């Protein structure tokens, strides 16, 4: 008779590392370590990303023709671009604070597009059809479909002075732009007054512009250039405008809601019917593990990024067949 | 092993043992078998899994995180937030694989305990009524039925 | 006769955590977190801070008539604004480099305040009365006790320009204002000339100033914009003034000594005449305990804060009364 | 416990013992008693008071440390602030929550090693003067009075 | 230590065993002399080579870092950048030395252990042919010469 | 007959800290913090690196007289300025994002400094020998090797508009200035036009500057400014100039190769013919230890840097040579 006090062993072939020693054979364990994903773009806890595809945030904030199917979507759970995200702005210049423009739509969960300006009202004594071959739609010489391209009419140029009370109950980003011709002529021909000025204020904001007029290399077959600005005028303040030339001004603004969670990401992956409550840019997630060394991009709640090829957390013990 | 009982003096494990963990032989008249004693192996699955919810607690969630972007004028600024980033994930790369590397040890190590101390437990009961052969086995004298090999599994034999 | 090895145990109710167990009752324990404070703002090793109170630092700097009591303050151990901290600037405008200005008086220590352009003598030929009631006090217009509005006189604003030789031996804080009327019409009453500049310049401070006159929505009942500026003049260094118009004069400015451990916090805590080495928004800390869960926010020498609600170290061991 | 002592041969620990946190019970002649070994509960006491000093030690005094202010068009400086607070805080509370979960298993099996290794002194000192009965206990042969039970403490028990 | 055997039982060390950290001393007729046991010696040096090993490797090369100058109007993205770096310095001094501590305490214990298995790996073959002094030493009941106390070293004997 | 089971001794001296113990002699133990150095500058794998001495980055991209040994490298492992690198910017003024420069040469590995604009050739109706005794060299009047100061020449100062092409294939580094007399005669004399403007663009850079006329305390012995520019010039891009006055212009550029792994350091040290892969600005290191508490700065491939004083690690056993 005799009794024998013993350990368990089996055929698994699972192996974890420890300070002592590396490859233990072990019976039983756990990865923390997430490292599959689904490979789509998907909804994150039911609502879809809004993927601006071929356009950047210019291009879908100021309009670019380009950009047109975007002009319906109100609301979303995150921004997505994409490498070939290169329609932007289409006359050439300078988006001022363009990355904090880009910072402010990160907190953005819905907002509605809304004429500020109605094109035909608005400016009964100036010309709103300028049109540029650097911003073309169909073949077609176009413009912003948020902005409006104000010129002489009838070799006249009046000092205009327009007015919008925010009444939204919300922050409206307000978006326009100042051209710049590359000569006096130019400038002559299309605003008339040849010393110009642009005002915009509201009761936070105060900024003056002035044409600033010099030969220059030609970008997407211009050399005239046109600097964008934005600005957020808050519930129940009034934003002013003042020009006797150069403004390209709003026509489309933005009533902005915030919320929580939301980010821009650059992703080649393609948007599916697919749920998920972790979206990476190569693909959601659906895991509990602590870990995951997919990507350090996440929208949601994920698990915590990490360069670990392997984090495997021994359970059973050392094991020996002994056979 | 630090006890000295796993891979140690009681050389391998037992593929047929398939109740738990740490259990008793047996090769009695009435014939032999396997039995793992329920009392250490259930303990020892509450320990181990009281650990491996404990790192798991303890890397709470990862919300939104993404990147930024910077003008041509913001490249002391763009490698201000490439260098916290980087420095965040070297960190927790480095903390993940220390903590699941020195507990994996930990746990290797308390197993071999468990089986040491349930085999020296077994030991201060038998006393004289049986003698150490192989290691990890006790050459009964007396003779005990699957009855009495039973008051050793759940701790009560008596008969110094 | 026998003798038995054995352990301590006692009617303790202390519990800790490990890795394979939690909530065990031990023998001996030490707690490392802090979770104790005073309400209370202290003293911090006998000095007192400067509290704003109803104010912030612009209105404290500029001279916000309604910031008076902080006038004789001359050193302190660290700032404190309250939730109602909201007596800044008094006539609309920008305060430019605002954060930048506040980052700098947290290493200030003390500072002397002096007439660096006394009322009576600096502007011979110019008018010093102007007041606003946007900055009223007592139920009366009034104006900064820093700065001086220059006007017109007897239908003439004369070009000045007064300089400053800083012979302090310390950095000395400037402070100025840029007014811009709604229109030509007040620009040309209140400075005669049409197109006003104003020059300010040291060593290493070049700038100049133009007035952007445009109509804009009221702000404190006022259409005009007063936008504020600031610059360090070095030891030994000279500081010029040149106008024609538009210039809000320095009549006081600020000799700043330096020092460390100071900053600025936000807190409805009152002062008492408590003294400690380490003080939060919440109240004051006394401890020597390596952790402390009260306030991420600390001034002085403190515990380092964590988001733990517990953190015990066992010292005893594991407590079995065998009762 | 990871040496099978507390809680283990020796079932529970003794409210009578109030002189360190380990010793001996001892009786018969003379009368019962307890008294504590003061070689190993000072050992001990040294072992965890460093234990104790070395985490409190490493944690350096959080000087000055407060919020900053950021303009409307600084939104990225201000969540990059934020990023940077965030980020040291959830590594320190990690830190320190892992360190003293960690350090209190050890600081259990370190007592209940303090335990055997006494036990196992004692019981290597009697040898055949003595059985081992009362887990913990050693039932004497030749029957010791109390100057006796004093050279098994301090371990000078001449067999 | 933990396991009670170095500066426990077996009071000191042998400044005259060269050959390994554990081993024996052999006192027979023929004379006597000391010997490392190679088995556990190089089984202690692979696990210390490992984890020394493991330290290391986990402290990935520091690539340039360098600091950055700020205008006088950017003081508090000076403060910013120096509360980083503080911050990744004050962790991996922490880190570092934590990590030291930890593990040294950790290696003493694993030569205490190995020890003492070492012994009762011996004890469990002169089981019944030897009386244990106490100390780390067994008296034979019977000889052993030289070619008997190999027996013993390569784990054989076998004489019960 | 006897047989014993004992552990190693030896007469090491070698001392480690343990959680429960102190100062613990071993029988051995391996250092893994590298506290040595060579006091000494060496190259980065052969590659020597950039001395700029009593000069720093201003003086050497702008040609600063002080910094004519400098003119002939063209390629670097790192740069290295010194506590008394004070030859900057000769002629006061302001170097417009002049930190962002110091970061964009951070990863520059070669340059070709090359004529962008010949001296003889480019500005066929000015003078371009204007010089100062801010920038003297050899006790003689002089000026920036990079730059050229155009003024007047025989009465008249015409409208001057000149450009590049970079057919280079690499980014060109251009510099230039505007000068800011002290006074009105000063601008006439030099410039003869009273309001002047210059004007500098690019593809993706437009910029317009016009000076400011102020008395300023005199720094150099000079009342007058300079603020000095930049901008990168992509490959194939044009950059024009235009100006009618005030223009310090290019005269020198440079095209730019990048690579990684360099920086700008301070350092006392003194360059030695040595070789190393780890530099810090108190010497070269060369180990293999995780750890180094010799400097925070490095370059090339180092150990990680801590404030500790000793981490050693215990190999061997508690030593107790028991004698
Ligand atoms: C590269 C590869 O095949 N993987 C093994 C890995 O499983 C093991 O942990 C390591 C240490 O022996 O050796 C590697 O070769
Ligand atoms: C464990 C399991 O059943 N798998 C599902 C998975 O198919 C699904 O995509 C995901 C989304 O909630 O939830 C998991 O639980
Ligand atoms: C005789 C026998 O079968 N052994 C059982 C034993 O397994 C059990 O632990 C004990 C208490 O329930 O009762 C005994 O009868
Ligand atoms: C040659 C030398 O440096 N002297 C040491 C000596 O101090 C030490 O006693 C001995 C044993 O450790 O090892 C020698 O190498």
């Amino acid at each position: 008779d005799t009794i024998c006090i013993g350990y368990h062993a089996n055929n698994s072939t699972d192996t974890v590392d420890t300070v002592l020693e590396k490859n233990v054979t072990v019976t039983h364990s756990v990865n923390l370590l997430e490292d599959s994903h689904n490979g789509k773009l998907c909804r994150l806890k039911g609502i879809a990303p809004l993927q601006l595809g071929k356009c950047n945030i210019a291009g879908w904030l100021l309009g670019n023709p380009e950009c047109d199917p975007l002009l319906p979507v109100r609301s979303w759970s995150y921004i997505v671009e994409t490498p070939n995200s290169e329609n932007g702005i289409c006359y050439p210049g300078d988006f001022i604070d363009y990355e904090e423009l880009r910072e402010q739509l990160s907190s953005v969960s819905s907002f509605e597009r809304f004429e500020i300006f109605p094109k035909e009202s608005s400016w009964p004594n100036h010309n709103t059809n300028g049109v540029t071959a650097a911003c073309s739609h169909e073949g077609k010489s176009s413009f912003y479909r948020n902005l409006l391209w104000l010129t002489e009419k009838e070799g006249s140029y009046p000092k205009l002075k327009n007015s919008y009370v925010n009444k939204k109950g919300k922050e409206v980003l307000v978006l326009w732009g100042i051209h710049h011709p590359p000569n006096s002529k130019e400038q002559q021909n299309l605003y008339q007054n040849e010393n110009a000025y642009v005002s915009v204020v509201t009761s936070n904001y105060n900024r003056r512009f002035t044409p600033e007029i010099a030969e220059r290399p030609k970008v997407r077959d211009q050399a005239g250039r046109m600097n964008y600005y934005w600005t957020l005028l808050k519930p129940g303040d009034t934003i002013i405008f003042e020009a006797n030339g150069n403004l390209i001004a709003p026509m489309y603004a933005f009533a902005l809601r915030r919320g929580f969670g939301s980010g821009i990401i650059t992703s080649n992956a393609s948007m599916h019917e697919c749920n998920t409550k972790c979206q990476t840019p190569l693909g959601a997630i659906n895991s509990s593990l602590p870990y995951q060394n997919i990507h350090p991009v996440t929208i949601g709640e994920c698990p915590k990024y990490v360069r670990s090829a392997k984090l495997r957390m021994v359970t059973g013990l050392r094991n020996i067949p002994a056979r | 092993g630090l006890f000295g009982a796993i891979a140690g003096f009681i050389e391998g494990g037992w593929t047929g043992m398939i109740d738990g963990w740490y259990g008793y032989h047996h090769q009695n008249e009435q014939g032999s078998g396997y039995a793992a004693d329920q009392k250490s192996t259930q303990n020892a699955i509450n320990g181990i899994t009281n650990k491996v919810n404990s790192v798991i607690e303890k890397m709470n969630i990862q919300f939104t995180a993404v990147g930024k972007e910077f003008n041509k004028l913001e490249k002391r600024m763009e490698n201000l937030n490439n260098k916290v980033d980087d420095g965040f994930l070297d960190i927790w790369t480095y903390n993940a694989e220390l903590l699941v590397l020195l507990e994996n040890e930990r746990t290797l190590d308390f197993h071999d305990s468990n089986v040491k101390n349930l085999y020296e437990k077994v030991k201060s009961q038998l006393k004289n009524n049986a003698k150490e052969i192989g290691n990890g086995c006790f050459e009964f004298y007396h003779k005990c039925d699957n009855e009495c090999m039973e008051s050793v599994r759940n701790g009560t034999y008596d008969y110094p």
